[PDB]
């Protein structure tokens, strides 16, 4: 029972410094594929590519078919992979589906290209496809999700405010120049298609240089365009990168993990609690100690109590905020008020 | 439903003793301690001021079937007491040892007894030293 | 009086995935009525786009005309745009001003036109403001204008220190180089005009390429002018980016909804308070329980409450800060010196 | 204004029993006790740092007159107490139940009484169920 | 007295709406000059400029002259430049600096050219100072010099990095390509000085188009230098753009204006009375009721109050922050559990 | 024994207005050597600088490897580098390593070359190695590294995701347009690598403008990848600098450094303990008044405490945060609950 | 400074009459009620943990002397007292109203007294109501 | 190590009067005070909240033996306390005045006594003057 979750930490979750080693090494052999990939098209090398890629081809197969069915045992390690609906519910995640669509295509077409034609002219994409067959848990691609799931409505405003600056700084220019000739003789806005080219080529501040406008009511549209909405079009890098830093400095303010085990265990219990209630036969009521019209309080207690557990729980996992303080301090001096009440209480007993 | 506000209706009665409409924590530490608890002073508030959405302090009927309905059987509940597992996981493979759970159960948080404990095992899957799949447990407890 | 409602809330209050969708099909709609108002001008597909584009200008019309009467109706169910002149303050609203004029506009236009010519040469244009016809409550421009409001002084500063740069570097390019001949036999830096044009392409770093200073003095220049300034005229993205991304930082940090119900309830009492106190003859006065020389006390008292009540509302409002607990603090010790001197005066009287 | 001036200094004289040129808390107080408020020790430092712009914890004469004299009837005014009435709007429609209000007013915050209610409701406009426009309520309460 | 103070607040502090508009017009003609200035140089629109743009040189002398001499007298109202002294002090203020330079060498050239000149060749260039005649209390300079200077060590780091890759990539470079010959007969890197200008177009992520690599291995050079580098010469706009952000996040956390007055009331006190106590003659020795050796104990009693005041007060204009929170409650505990000791005390006479 | 931490101080350790100045004058003298072996391409002003920089080398190595000679004396000063293996530990170092190097291959080339040659060739690189001996401390390296090793997950990820984007759009181009002449008879995307040649230029946002799709499908491609993926390359760019400027922020939120002392001398104090306790015939045992069965208990407490003793010390080089706060309140209040329930017990004592 | 140091070891054994090579808050409470100030406990505090460069909580003779000789007559002294008197000044065109200069520094923090006002304002330059040019006051009382 | 699990348990029971499988509080005061130290109630929690890491407040044996088998003769330990001697040198060369070293350990935190100074001392190198290199020192208390 060792073998598999061993070799499961060793394909799935990567740890230490003798499998980063071997995940490094597949990257590269994948990348070193993609090269000769890229020297099958240069018409100096072709020959030598042709062969040595498709041998690459082959191993490759082998390397990756062998270690998905290893990876289908490993994943049947855990409990929510076991059995076979189990695996199955595991060949159905989306990197697995990326790996069997890779391994099983490669086969077929290399098996059918035997007897520089459709085979390399579909290896050529299916070598592409395994640059993801590097990140296994996906960390990278939920990082950003989240992250741009947070800021969605300023991106979309963002979005939205460039394409319509775009749309109407683009109809105004091919509106100001549709007949001025080039230095050279070919007319450059013949169309609007190619003003919308233009558009997009300068509001992302590239500027190829091939269609530059000629009439200085464009030069001045143009001026004004490209000093007002490339500060859009540019702007979602500084939103990302700064949430990206934020949410890092979230990291650096987390509580210690040691500060959120009783809340868990006082979750999990209120929640057994308030299920063996539903039972009247169950031993739960020998905690309080035949009665018949305090079942319902205690039903609702249960309730309350669950309620309350899992604000507590929910609370102890994020971050160190200012409602922590702000909650802390009332009770703390809720319950000095408390006492010094009940002192009073007692000796305006003792003295009257 | 009917005959489901009428018994929740029933059960307010019951709890507030005082003749009134709403409920304050001085009737609910009563109708605590009335069954042995011996409360501090501190949950009640805890307990109060997470079934009003009024800030009032108090409990009305209102707020209190809207909490009393609230179907504590979703996805939401079922996730948060599945994640609160994984934190008595070592390898997070699912897997909790029957010793340890017992240990973990019985002596933090809210201290439960042996024959509660007791009977929580012998209601689930043990095969051995381990293997007791807390799934099964969250399932059991988060089918209505 | 609910059918009113509810085709508001589906016009005007978009929520939930049966009115997404439609909303996104009127915008893919004007989306396919744009590209083919762009293929209007394409010289190979023209007598094609002007009957298709016509006839779905035509439909256009239609279906956004009745949908501005309905939703000159639904917005009749609200309070504040009931009655003649209510509905008229509705047609007011910007987004409607814009709405009434493409309608009327594009009928006009189309009826006029019957019998590629000036009509398509107006419709081009026409299509184009319909794109602001998806955003209806206008929170995007709400957004970015309040944020922009916010850092006024640093964009100011910013744009006025990187116009000042380009106009200073393009007036010493053009003292530099305003005889040295291209490459080929075209004197580029002829004007100044010219060269605020090269400098306002490179300042923005687009960089066309068509004007390149060619002495090594104006090499020397253009190397530090665009070291320096660029990092001024792109710059504000940084600014409006951290901005967005601190103000979302905000949005986690808002109290509960249920935190501000008293605060507002206690405003709302006040203020009714201090008016009704004017009517001497009002009931108000039998929260005391004639009276001569007390009236202004009251009326005092009355108007400190109200402000002290609006205060604490326009305070759980805005999300948690330092404020909040630096004076919550002050406000529990205070109250926790007061009992403890009211016990020590209770314990002297006792004692002595 | 002299009479104005001259009212208010009667007013501020009424207020500061104590020979002096200033008002404390305690002198505050007293004479709303006097009354029969039975305020508390908190409530009362509220209303007077909100009063002086001196951070002195203490009343000036000058302090006093530019309170008292800050037309409280403006668009800033309007604005807030008008955004308070939201909160208390389902759909937002600016229809509030007259119940609704009834209740909402009664208990909550500083709780009014059942004859100055039932005055607020007969001098606005109560069509039916409902249909209790509190854009008039805001137009009558800030019409000076 | 009034005049003066009235005509400074209208030259020099400008508050309200009739006066924005003033300085908005100088800055308009200002811009007209310009721009006139601008059309000198186009050889089409030549006689005209040189005419209009010269009445208008003498009319803007007319008119600066006139309001600089004025505004030597408003700026006489203040008290640090009354008298000759005084005034001298004020015209010492670079702005002022520049706008007399301005006024009188306008005023030379221009009466030294009245018989397309030199004159006009100096006018170019005077005409563009007076864009910073429209910033008087120069807010903008004041908060860019000091946001640059809080972030200096960041900035010196970045462009370090920036230039030592650049020189090496350039290097590099020209390395991989001296004698590859263009696409046309001309050879590109012939030079080092050519491919340092290479480099500092490429960093900048510019891109004229002019020198573009050849060889292979140059073209591998510029991508990974591409990828690298060019996060390092564009990154400063991120550095001062959040940290204008996070400035402008600042200013909506600053303490009353009013909650600074007693601590500056106390601050001038205790400098007072540490300046009085000099003088043994003096009355501030009445505030303790001859005394011999009691004079020195008192004389550092002062300077110890001094500063603390100095110390409270110097903290009263920083916004709100933790150490506010972790010193409030360190001194109200101290107080609260002094006040139970005291109890404890006069408790435990009582009872014994 | 002043002598040499004065002349360390001065060499290696910069302060003050009197070192400053030496250090920039080292820095332009290597600047001009640089530039002047600059000209040494230029074929104009070439026989001066083979002779000028030829000499200015020398001058340059008898310098650096006097001043090195020295710095291996000053650096002796200190204490970890004291001794022969000491002064070792210290050549040790990258940037000792760095100018040794160059200062040694610097004199062979030259008394290699003494008789434009190899000389010069290497020169031309040697002297840019020494722009590298300006930053002693290595200050900014270090910053840099960090703030880097801080935020490796999210540049990972971006990275990551910009390349795999690039790979993609760039094959697709590649398919879109192999065989489209360009306008001139020179097709452009004859294979693969120049197709990633363009992608690399596009997105980083540069242009050169040599490589430009022709058909239209290639045109949208490169309009929607320039949309999308340009926000990926040039986001780090964000990342940083927001890192920055946090880190900053936190530059203004130190405690004093005299509230650290404390701390240290009883780390100190309590680790020495925790070793004098292993010699039994030590003398701290004299803190406690022959004793058999109590050393076990000391020794574990020693432990406690100078586990204790580390984390109040840690925790006093960080900055304030609300960690302290939420902790620090709890201790107050524990102790003023501990005090009110001794005067409650003693209180029942004396009534009971 | 040879006397300099004697002196303020001199001062240094009036302040500490406890013998010791330090100084408690007590001592300090002592010797500040000795002349009849009644000072609280938290400015006690304050005083000293503003002498003491080590967090000590004492004041030994080396930062007792760090202190005293601390020339408080330089730049940033003059620059912090110049600075809160603009705070007393409509226009800031560094004229105080006499009167408002009187009772701004009678009436707030530290109160003075009649006398020490008196001369205050008798040693400067008083042209008018107002003209108080308090340039005059920080250079006279920033000239060591 | 059979023997090291023992002779823990044996300090674990020592500890442990009461009956019981945990060390609380109390427990932990009554043994300091068995010795004469008079601790507060503050550093008792800070003891003891720094040894179990589930926040439970108090000690099991699993969590005292990670504490006890925790090597503190480290890089990281040694790290710690070599900076923390920075702190007390002038110009960094690594070199401490015997005369101050001697100062600010027996002046500041946890004081210790003549004896045990005069102990440390003279088991390191003393050349004269300073020249107390603390290298010495933090090899000789960090070689286990
Ligand atoms: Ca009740
Ligand atoms: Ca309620
Ligand atoms: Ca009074
Ligand atoms: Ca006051
Ligand atoms: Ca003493
Ligand atoms: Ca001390
Ligand atoms: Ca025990
Ligand atoms: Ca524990």
């Amino acid at each position: 029972t060792h073998v598999q979750g061993r070799v499961y930490n060793f394909l799935e979750r990567p740890t230490g410094w003798k499998c980063f080693v071997y995940h490094f090494a597949v990257f590269l052999i994948v990348l070193v594929c993609l090269i000769f990939s890229v020297l099958s098209t240069i018409e100096q090398y072709a020959a030598l590519a042709t062969g040595t890629l498709f041998w690459m081809e082959i191993v490759l197969v082998v390397f990756f078919g062998t270690e998905y069915v290893v990876r289908l045992w490993s994943a049947g390690c855990r409990s929510k992979y076991v059995g076979l609906w189990g695996r199955l519910r595991f060949a159905r995640k989306p990197i697995s589906i990326i790996d069997l669509i890779v391994v099983v295509a490669s086969m077929v077409v290399l098996c059918v290209g035997s007897k520089a034609t459709s085979a390399i002219r579909g290896i050529r994409f299916l070598q592409i496809l395994r640059m993801l067959h590097v990140d296994r848990q996906g960390g990278t691609w939920r990082l950003l999700g989240s992250v741009v799931f947070i800021h969605r409505q300023e991106l979309i405003t963002t979005l939205y405010i460039g394409f319509l600056g775009l749309i109407f700084s683009s109809y105004f220019v091919y509106l100001a120049e549709k007949d001025a000739v080039n230095e050279s003789g070919r007319v450059e806005f013949g169309s609007y298609a190619d003003a919308l080219w233009w558009g997009v080529v300068t509001v992302t501040t590239i500027g190829y240089g091939d269609k530059v406008p000629q009439t200085w009511v464009g030069k001045t549209i143009a001026s004004c365009f490209s000093v007002f909405a490339i500060s859009f079009f540019a702007l979602p890098a500084g939103i990302l990168g700064s949430g990206f830093a934020l949410k890092v400095q979230q990291k650096q303010r987390q509580k210690h993990f040691n500060r959120q085990i009783p809340a868990a265990a006082s979750l999990i219990q209120t929640a057994w609690r308030c299920y063996a209630a539903e039972n009247p036969d169950s031993s739960t009521w020998k905690i309080y100690i035949l009665r018949e019209h305090h079942r319902a309080t205690i039903k609702v207690i249960r309730r309350m109590q669950y309620f309350v557990a899992k604000k507590k729980f929910q609370q102890a996992r994020k971050p160190y905020d200012v409602r922590d303080v702000i909650e802390q301090y009332s009770q703390g001096h809720l319950n000095l008020m408390v006492r010094i009440k009940e002192l009073q209480r007692r000796l305006d007993q003792s003295i009257g | 439903t009917e005959e489901q506000i009428a018994e929740f209706k029933e059960a307010f009665s019951l709890f507030d003793k005082d003749g009134d409409g709403t409920i304050t924590t001085k009737e609910l530490g009563t109708v605590m301690r009335s069954l042995g608890q011996n409360p501090t002073e501190a949950e009640l508030q805890d307990m109060i001021n997470e079934v009003d959405a009024d800030g009032n302090g108090t409990i009305d009927f209102p707020e209190f079937l809207t909490m009393m309905a609230r179907k504590m059987k979703d996805t939401d509940s079922e996730e948060e007491i599945r994640e609160a597992f994984r934190v008595f996981d070592k390898d997070g493979n699912g897997y909790i040892s029957a010793a340890e759970l017992r240990h973990v159960m019985t002596n933090l948080g809210e201290k439960l007894t042996d024959e509660e404990v007791d009977e929580m095992i012998r209601e689930a899957d043990i095969d051995g030293d381990g293997q007791v799949n807390y799934e099964e447990f969250v399932q059991m407890m988060t089918a209505k």
